[PDB]
């Protein structure tokens, strides 16, 4: 149905972490890290925030780019691996299938799965707020908020990436 | 923290985020406002030993507005009581509620 | 007197996108702190009612606190009309 | 010319407001209103679906407080209309 | 729901004209036609061999520079803020760190491709 | 305590550094021809390239050699001197003109 | 009868064809620069539908322009062979014909038709890039004339 | 753990053992001392095939001039023994 | 000449003007003639929800005005 | 009725596609002192339809040494994006109204590279593999410099709604305030559309045909059809960024005329350029970004910033 | 909590676990850091979303900025692996110890 979106887009969302762990080819692997963002992307997005989902999508999307560029420099061999020509790949391919099955199959018909921490199959929907906020959105207003608020956040991150250059340049210059 | 330079120095560098309580842009309260407000009034100065038993039912009642679990539980409980009723004809549905 | 009018020209003969670059950058951190209109920016943003003015319970010692809209007392906005 | 457009487009949002802000006095009383009538609602109708339970309080609250406690989703729409529900949680967000 | 559905046929538009491609024409299938192709003669050793990478220390300050985006995308809404001296400040100095940090490549040889 | 696994166990060098590899990785082999648009249609050169950088350019030719020079024998002074018309077939006069000069 | 309505969609199918010739880009010797020549302002083939491509996927027709050596011939089959069908040969030329100046060199193939199937034959030493536009204009009426629908209906 | 020493008596087995693998000798009077030429009449390529295959049991390059010498599967031994110090 | 392209440009410029008209079309069909609601923020939905209840016929694009009110 | 919108969209949008190969071929004949296509149909008209039944009637091949089922959502994945980018596009009403409109199609464009290193990586040729990591190279090119020009626009815009873009250009177009953006954002869509002098990734004359050197029949015409609805669907969204047109809520069709018109010119100088330039070398688009227009891009964003604030012309947040 | 941190969690340890078992390549082991990365930002924003933390809405942002900086890092380490050897398998990482 339609009001179980967040909960199905979220089965997907593991399957696609399933999908890399199992650790084929990266270039098959970088696909599944990119499904998984796209749903990721979505779920974040049922729960009212469009930036920050928009965001992390556009950010990983950039960077499994440069993971492909990569795989076929240093991580490429004459015949790459799938989820079907490995029995290591493979068992865990299904391995991670079938504990998510037994996890949604569970939750769908007890409704109560206790495991670490006690989860509640009844609907995501019921736990939403009821009223409405003002004229803006709540989710903005704060990622707007690292200019004003955040004084102590922006210069700790622009000194960090400043120096994460620095590295870099360091540490892949050889000789 | 280890070194309480900030309480020093009087200067706010992270403080300003640590509760959802605090102010936040254009006044927009969070749903476990008062909840979380009570909680630390009632836990302020007694000590961590103390509020771990003083002040424990402000931080149940915290506690719920956060996860909600018994008030899942209350729900599920119903929806259980309802589908039975309505599985053997017994359970007439309110108006409102479908049509 | 002599050597910067070398650097410069030096500059705008081999770099002129770079010359582009520091310069329009330099006017961006300079001009708001020469600005006099820059306090009008952060005026209108005080200005706009993105909550609900709760109002007040009248104890009545609040002389400077309006008891209608079309009072008097509080601020106006007349200098944002003719701005 | 960019500016003084600009400039413009901050009075007019201000007008845009000020008409909110003279609108959600009558706006928050009827959402009052409309909560607590679904709040008896599914309080009526829990009456006859938990009538025969030993060990339950209709009606009883979770929380320790007797403070006004903003009602969930899940709590206002208990068994509202499917499609009721749906626009109530996915409406705004699925609304383009 | 109305953008699942704008999707849902946009992709389905295009698999039925990919399904159409394989099953409507004549085929005509053997070993040398399905051969890669290399300018007519065999080629020596597989496309899977590693390919060297001339740009990778520029790649590496994509990731770093991509995410400034992250940071830079909200300013659009950090305008509206009553502390704009503020805001303003850090803006500027988020803005003048990217370029320092481009600078220190650039004239490290860092954008310069290796052989 | 040598073991039987430490039995083959070396002392790390004096300086830390180890000895480089041998040849570990060779260059992309690459057939830029003779159906290439720039190969003009007849060039098959064999190229090794380290990414997209040149290392060596092996320019295989004799995709279009017909034996002129052999067929010439046989050709009359006159029957020969329209094979000079398709050696450098975009300056055909010039090519004539050669020949001409030399007989 | 039905057989009309076949006949009717053998004629789109033709048309379709005769009227988006691409050619691949492939010329070998001097019969080349002709062809060169037919793709420039006075003929424009590009008016005619004839694009030329450099991928031999992506072709319709190999225009053989030259003379084919006994080096050069297994690289004349092999992108023959990675042309999706239904693909056409035309031999332009006296070298691609039957060996033309070099008939009787040791280097030579005798005829381009020794290693491909070809359609059309276009005579000449070159042939004028008039002379190979008419005999790319008699290869659209060649697959004018095909009945390939209407031979698979009477099967 | 350090894999056991080499033994000329384990190095007899593997020369025989590639030796009875080949298709031109026949395993019924393939002795230790017989010869690949006189006794076993292989020809001179069919030597140097025999030596190739020694060199992929043993891992190690054996260069021409020496193996212009090994006639018989003797020498073979003695010469193995000789390259890892098998003096056994 | 030049002026024998301009039938291709042409016939492009009208497929390039099918999608705008025909949203404007639909829009105004679908809602009563009126331009589509936009709502961006909780506000503007909480209004156009708030119709849908007033209209009466589950409609947030029926108006009703001072007829519906005594 | 949402369906039967879609519909009206997606199906002109093929045919608009379908008729600029046409136009591209008579315009670069006529440049060229040809007359391009005008023997199949009247002024060739016809020509598209030829095309299109040819390639779809026409032998696809699985390469041997291909990986199939990425080497089949290729073409699936880029035509299905391409005719994505367009359902937010305010013309003037869009088809999905998108609070986070220009955020959304920044994400999308980027999706849609995955379509090109697929495609090349899973054909297993060198040809193939070349250009696909053209692509790799050519995107890290102008990401960060387009996302920045935007920043930049938006800043006097007031927000990512792209009706909004229409709202802030009632007065005045936006190129005369930002030229200089303009400047590199037009380059930036000749990069990112893979066109001339910047169709890197392809380059018939040093790859034969560049990542899509094994497509035929049925599945290199998805490619055709998706990079031509991109060139169509960056140059409306340039029109829409720098020459705003005005909207009359009562006469929304003279709208869809300029700005369709608009459209068109930005169009025709996509092929203008095209028929007039050589070929940038792949390093050299890198160093053009990242060395000339990065440093002017991060400068100007300082002074879009700063300028609303210096003048108090900060757009409204709605 | 609702039947969606399930999922979430459950897509963390599936990261997790797969980090911890490497098969051969190093980069196959560098996307599971990325993944477990992703995992986190979902489960923080879906937890700061929901009870309207406004001035937390830029936690997840700014945990973005530290997520590429280390793939940023690993991948340059990646290259000086690749350098030695020729290639990123883990195996070859044994002078150490060894
Ligand atoms: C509310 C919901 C909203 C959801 C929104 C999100 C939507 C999802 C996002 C999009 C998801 C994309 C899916 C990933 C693409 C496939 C990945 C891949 O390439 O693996 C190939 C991989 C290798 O097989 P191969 O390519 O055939 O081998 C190469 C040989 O050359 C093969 O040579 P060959 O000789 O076998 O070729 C002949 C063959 C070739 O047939 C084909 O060409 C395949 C055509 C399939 C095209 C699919 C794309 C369209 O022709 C046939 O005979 C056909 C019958 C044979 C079976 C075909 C195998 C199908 C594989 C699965 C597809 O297949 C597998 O190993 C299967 C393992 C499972 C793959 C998925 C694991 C990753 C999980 C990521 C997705 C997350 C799960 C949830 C997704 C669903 C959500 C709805
Ligand atoms: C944008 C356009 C996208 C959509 C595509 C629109 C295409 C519109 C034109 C339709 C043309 C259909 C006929 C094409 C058949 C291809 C062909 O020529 O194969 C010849 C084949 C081969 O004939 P054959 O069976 O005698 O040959 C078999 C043996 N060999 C090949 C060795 C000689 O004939 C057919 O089978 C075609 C049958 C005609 C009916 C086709 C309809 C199929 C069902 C779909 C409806
Ligand atoms: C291969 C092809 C895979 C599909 C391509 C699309 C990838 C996902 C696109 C994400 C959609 C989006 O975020 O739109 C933002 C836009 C942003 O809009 P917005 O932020 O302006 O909010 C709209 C509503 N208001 C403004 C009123 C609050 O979302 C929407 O417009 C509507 C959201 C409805 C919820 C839809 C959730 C389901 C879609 C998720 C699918 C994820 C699949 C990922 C697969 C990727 C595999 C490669
Ligand atoms: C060399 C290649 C690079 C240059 C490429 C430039 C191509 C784009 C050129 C666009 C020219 C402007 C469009 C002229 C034709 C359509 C004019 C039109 O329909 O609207 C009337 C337009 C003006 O209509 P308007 O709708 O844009 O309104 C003007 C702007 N506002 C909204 C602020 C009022 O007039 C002209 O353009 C005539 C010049
Ligand atoms: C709760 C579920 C517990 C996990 C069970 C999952 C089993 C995963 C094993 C899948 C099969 C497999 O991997 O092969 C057997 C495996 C040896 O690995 P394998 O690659 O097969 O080595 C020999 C072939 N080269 O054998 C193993 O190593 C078993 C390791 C566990
Ligand atoms: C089967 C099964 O239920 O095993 C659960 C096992 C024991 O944990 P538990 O069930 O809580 O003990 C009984 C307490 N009444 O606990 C487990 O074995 C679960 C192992 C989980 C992996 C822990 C690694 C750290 C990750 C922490 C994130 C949260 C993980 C738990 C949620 C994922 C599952 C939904
Ligand atoms: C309140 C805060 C505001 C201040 C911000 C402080 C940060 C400023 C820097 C931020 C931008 C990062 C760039 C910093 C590096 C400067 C450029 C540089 O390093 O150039 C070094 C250059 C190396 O190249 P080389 O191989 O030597 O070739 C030339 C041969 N001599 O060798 C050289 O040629 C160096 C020559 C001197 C470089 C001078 C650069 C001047 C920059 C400031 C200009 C501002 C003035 C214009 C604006 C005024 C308004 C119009
Ligand atoms: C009155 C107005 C005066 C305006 C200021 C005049 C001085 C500007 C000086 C700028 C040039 C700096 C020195 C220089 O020319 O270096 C050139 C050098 C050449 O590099 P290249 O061409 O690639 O090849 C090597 C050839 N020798 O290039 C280099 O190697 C180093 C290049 C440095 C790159 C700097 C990148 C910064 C771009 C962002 C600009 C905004 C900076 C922030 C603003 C700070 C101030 C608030
Ligand atoms: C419910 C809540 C709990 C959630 C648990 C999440 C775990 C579910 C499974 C998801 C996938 C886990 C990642 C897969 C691990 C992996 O990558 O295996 C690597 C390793 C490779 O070994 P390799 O060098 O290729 O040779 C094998 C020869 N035996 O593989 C091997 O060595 C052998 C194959 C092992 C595959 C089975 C292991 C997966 C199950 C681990 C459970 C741990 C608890
Ligand atoms: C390896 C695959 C992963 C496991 C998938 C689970 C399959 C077994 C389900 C049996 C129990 C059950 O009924 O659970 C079904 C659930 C819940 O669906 P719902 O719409 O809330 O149904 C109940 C509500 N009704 C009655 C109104 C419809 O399905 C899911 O949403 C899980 C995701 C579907 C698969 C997505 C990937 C393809
Ligand atoms: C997924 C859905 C499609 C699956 C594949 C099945 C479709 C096959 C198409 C041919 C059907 C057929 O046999 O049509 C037969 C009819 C009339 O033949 P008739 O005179 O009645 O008998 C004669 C039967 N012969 C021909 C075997 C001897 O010819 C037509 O005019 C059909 C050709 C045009 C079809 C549209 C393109
Ligand atoms: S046929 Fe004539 S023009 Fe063509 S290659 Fe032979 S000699 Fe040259």
């Amino acid at each position: 149905m339609m009001l179980y979106i967040v909960f199905i887009l979220s089965v997907i969302f593991v399957m696609g972490f399933v999908g890399f762990s199992s650790k084929p080819s990266p270039i098959y692997g970088g696909l599944g890290l990119i499904v998984s963002g796209g749903v990721g992307c979505g779920i974040v997005l049922n729960f009212g925030g469009s930036f920050l989902g928009l965001m992390v999508f556009l950010i990983y999307l950039g960077g499994m780019m440069v993971v492909f560029g990569y795989t076929t420099a240093m991580a490429t061999e004459q015949y790459p691996e799938i989820w079907l020509s490995n029995k290591a790949v493979l068992g865990a391919f299904v391995t991670g299938l079938l504990m998510e099955f037994f996890m949604v199959y569970y939750v769908l018909k007890d409704k109560e799965v206790e495991v670490v921490f006690e989860f509640n199959g009844l609907g995501d929907w019921v736990i939403y707020d009821t009223g409405d906020s003002g004229f803006f959105s709540e989710e903005a207003m704060g990622i707007a908020a690292l200019y004003s608020y955040g004084t102590w956040l922006v210069i700790v991150t622009g000194w960090s990436l400043l120096i994460g250059v620095v590295v870099i340049m360091e540490i892949t210059r050889g000789n | 923290p280890f070194f309480d330079v900030q309480k020093r120095l009087g200067v706010d560098l992270d403080r300003w985020m640590t509760i959802q309580s605090a102010e936040q842009p254009h006044k927009i309260p969070s749903r476990c406002h008062a909840f979380e407000k009570e909680w630390i009034e009632c836990a302020h100065g007694i000590g961590s030993i103390r509020a771990e038993k003083e002040c424990k039912i402000e931080f149940e009642d915290f506690r719920e507005c956060l996860l909600r679990q018994k008030t899942m539980k209350r729900l599920h409980a119903i929806r259980r009581q309802r589908e039975k009723l309505i599985k053997e004809g017994k359970y007439t549905p309110p108006p409102h509620h479908s049509g | 007197a002599e050597r910067v009018a070398a650097f410069l020209k030096n500059v705008w003969a081999k770099e002129p996108v770079l010359v582009a670059s520091f310069a329009i950058a330099g006017l961006a951190v300079i001009l708001p702190t020469l600005s006099p209109y820059t306090k009008y920016s952060l005026m209108i943003n005080r200005a706009t009612p993105y909550n609900y003015p709760v109002p007040l319970r009248d104890d009545g010692n609040m002389p400077d606190v309006p008891s209608h809209p079309q009072d008097p007392q509080g601020p106006s906005l007349e200098w944002l009309k003719r701005l | 010319s960019m500016m003084k457009w600009n400039r413009e487009r901050r009075r007019l949002q201000i007008e845009d407001f000020e008409a909110r802000i003279a609108l959600m006095p009558l706006l928050q009383a009827e959402k009052d209103r409309r909560v607590l009538q679904m709040l008896r609602e599914n309080l009526e109708e829990e009456a006859t679906v938990m009538k025969d339970v030993p060990g339950w309080k209709v009606g009883e609250s979770v929380f320790h407080t007797t403070r006004w406690v903003t009602p969930m989703m899940g709590e206002l729409y208990g068994l509202r209309a499917s499609e009721e529900v749906l626009s109530a949680t996915y409406g705004f967000i699925w609304y383009t | 729901m109305n953008l699942m559905l704008a999707l849902l046929t946009n992709f389905t538009l295009a698999t039925l004209l990919v399904i159409i491609a394989f099953w409507l024409p004549q085929l005509n299938v053997y070993s040398e036609k399905t051969s890669p192709y290399e300018c007519g003669f065999d080629p020596m050793g597989s496309a899977r061999l590693p390919f060297s990478m001339k740009f990778f220390l520029v790649a590496i300050t994509f990731l770093l520079f991509d995410l400034e985006i992250a940071l830079l995308l909200p300013l659009p809404w950090a305008s509206q803020t009553a502390n704009l001296n503020t805001m303003l400040t850090m803006a500027l100095f988020l803005i003048i760190l990217l370029a320092v940090s481009l600078a220190y490549e650039w004239t490290q040889k860092g954008l310069e491709w290796t052989e | 305590y040598p073991t039987k696994e430490t039995a083959h166990w070396k002392p790390p060098p004096w300086n830390d550094v180890d000895p480089p590899k041998d040849t570990l990785v060779s260059n992309l082999t690459l057939n830029f021809g003779p159906q290439h648009p720039a190969a003009h249609g007849v060039l098959r050169l064999v190229m090794e390239l380290s990414g997209e950088m040149v290392r060596k350019c092996d320019p295989h030719i004799g995709l279009l050699h017909r034996g002129t020079e052999k067929l010439i024998e046989y050709k009359t002074y006159l029957q020969a001197l329209p094979y000079f018309d398709r050696l450098d077939y975009v300056s055909m006069m010039c090519n004539e003109q050669a020949y001409s000069l030399a007989v | 009868r039905g057989e009309y309505v076949v006949a009717k969609l053998d004629d789109l199918i033709n048309w379709a064809r005769r009227s988006s010739l691409w050619p691949m880009t492939f010329g070998l010797a001097c019969c080349a620069v002709e062809m060169m020549h037919m793709a420039a302002p006075r003929y424009d083939m590009d008016r005619f539908g004839v694009v030329f491509r450099a991928s031999p996927r992506q072709s319709d027709v190999m225009i053989v322009a030259g003379t084919l050596t006994n080096k050069m011939a297994p690289a004349l089959r092999k992108v023959y062979d990675q042309m999706p069908e239904p693909r056409y040969v035309v031999s332009m030329g006296s070298c691609a014909n039957g060996g033309g100046y070099y008939h009787y060199s040791y280097s030579v193939v005798r005829g381009c038709d020794r290693i491909v199937p070809v359609d059309i034959y276009v005579p000449g030493c070159p042939p004028t890039a008039e002379a190979l536009l008419y005999g790319i204009l008699q290869l659209q009426k060649k697959i004018k004339r095909e009945k390939r629908l209407r031979i698979w209906y009477r099967r | 753990s350090d894999a056991p020493p080499l033994t000329l008596e384990g190095i007899k087995d593997r020369v025989l053992y590639v030796l009875k693998l080949y298709d031109k000798i026949d395993p019924e009077k393939l002795s230790v001392n017989s010869h690949f030429m006189k006794d076993l009449g292989l020809d001179s390529l069919d030597q140097v095939e025999i030596i190739m295959a020694m060199e992929d049991e043993f891992g190690f390059e054996i260069p021409d001039i020496d193996a212009e010498k090994l006639m018989c599967p003797q020498e073979i031994v003695d010469y193995i023994a000789d390259k890892k110090d098998v003096y056994e | 000449m030049w002026f024998e392209v301009l039938p291709g440009i042409a016939v492009m410029g009208v497929c390039l003007f099918i999608p705008g008209m025909a949203t404007a079309r639909i829009h105004r069909f679908s809602n009563g003639g009126k331009e589509k609601r936009v709502a961006h923020y909780p506000y503007q939905w909480y209004l156009m929800e708030r119709d849908r209840r007033v209209s009466g016929v589950n409609r947030s694009y029926v108006s009703k005005g001072l007829e519906n009110i005594d | 009725m949402f369906m039967i919108n879609i519909l009206m969209l997606i199906i002109p949008i093929l045919l608009a596609v379908a008729f600029l190969t046409l136009v591209e071929r008579k315009v670069l004949g006529y440049m060229q002192l040809r007359k391009g296509p005008n023997v199949v149909g009247p002024y060739g008209l016809l020509q598209p339809i030829a095309d299109a039944i040819k390639l779809f009637i026409k032998e696809p091949l699985r390469p041997a040494t291909s990986s199939a089922s990425m080497f089949i959502l290729a073409p699936i994945m880029a035509l299905g994006l391409a005719l994505t980018m367009w359902i937010p596009l305010p013309m003037p009403y869009p088809l999905i109204n998108m609070n986070l409109g220009v955020l959304f199609m920044l994400a999308m464009s980027s999706l849609a590279v995955y379509s090109i290193l697929w495609s090349g990586w899973a054909s297993n040729s060198k040809y193939a593999l070349i250009g696909a990591l053209r692509a790799v190279a050519q995107t890290i090119s102008y990401e960060v410099t387009l996302a920045i020009i935007l920043l930049s626009v938006l800043l006097m815009s007031g927000s990512f709604t792209l009706s909004t873009l229409i709202t802030t250009q009632e007065q005045m177009w936006l190129i005369l305030p930002a030229w200089p953006l303009a400047m590199m954002w037009f380059i930036s869509t000749l990069a990112e559309t893979n066109r001339a002098p910047f169709d890197l990734t392809e380059g018939e004359s040093e790859l034969v045909s560049g990542f899509n050197v094994e497509y035929a029949a049925g599945p290199f015409a998805l490619f055709f059809m998706a990079e031509y609805a991109n060139i169509i669907m960056m140059n409306i969204f340039t029109a829409i960024l720098f020459l705003g047109t005005s909207h009359n809520p009562h006469m929304p069709e003279l709208y869809t005329i300029n700005f369709t018109i608009k459209s068109l010119l930005l169009t025709m100088s996509f092929l203008w350029i095209r028929a007039s330039y050589p070929r940038f070398r792949y390093d050299q688009l890198m160093h053009l970004l990242w060395k000339n227009f990065l440093p002017l891009t991060l400068a100007l964003c300082m002074w879009h910033v700063s300028l609303p604030i210096l003048t108090s012309g900060i757009p409204p947040q709605t | 909590m609702s039947m969606v941190y399930m999922n979430i969690m459950m897509a963390f340890t599936v990261s997790l676990v797969g980090l911890l078992m490497y098969r051969s390549h190093l980069m196959s082991s560098l996307l599971c850091l990325e993944g477990m990365m992703l995992s986190l930002f979902v489960m923080a924003a879906l937890t700061i979303l929901n009870s309207h933390f406004t001035l937390a809405s830029m936690m997840p942002i700014i945990l973005l900025v530290f997520a590429a900086c280390e793939a940023a890092l690993g991948l340059s380490l990646l290259v000086m692996v690749s350098n030695t050897y020729g290639t990123d398998y883990v195996q070859n990482l044994n002078l150490l110890q060894c």
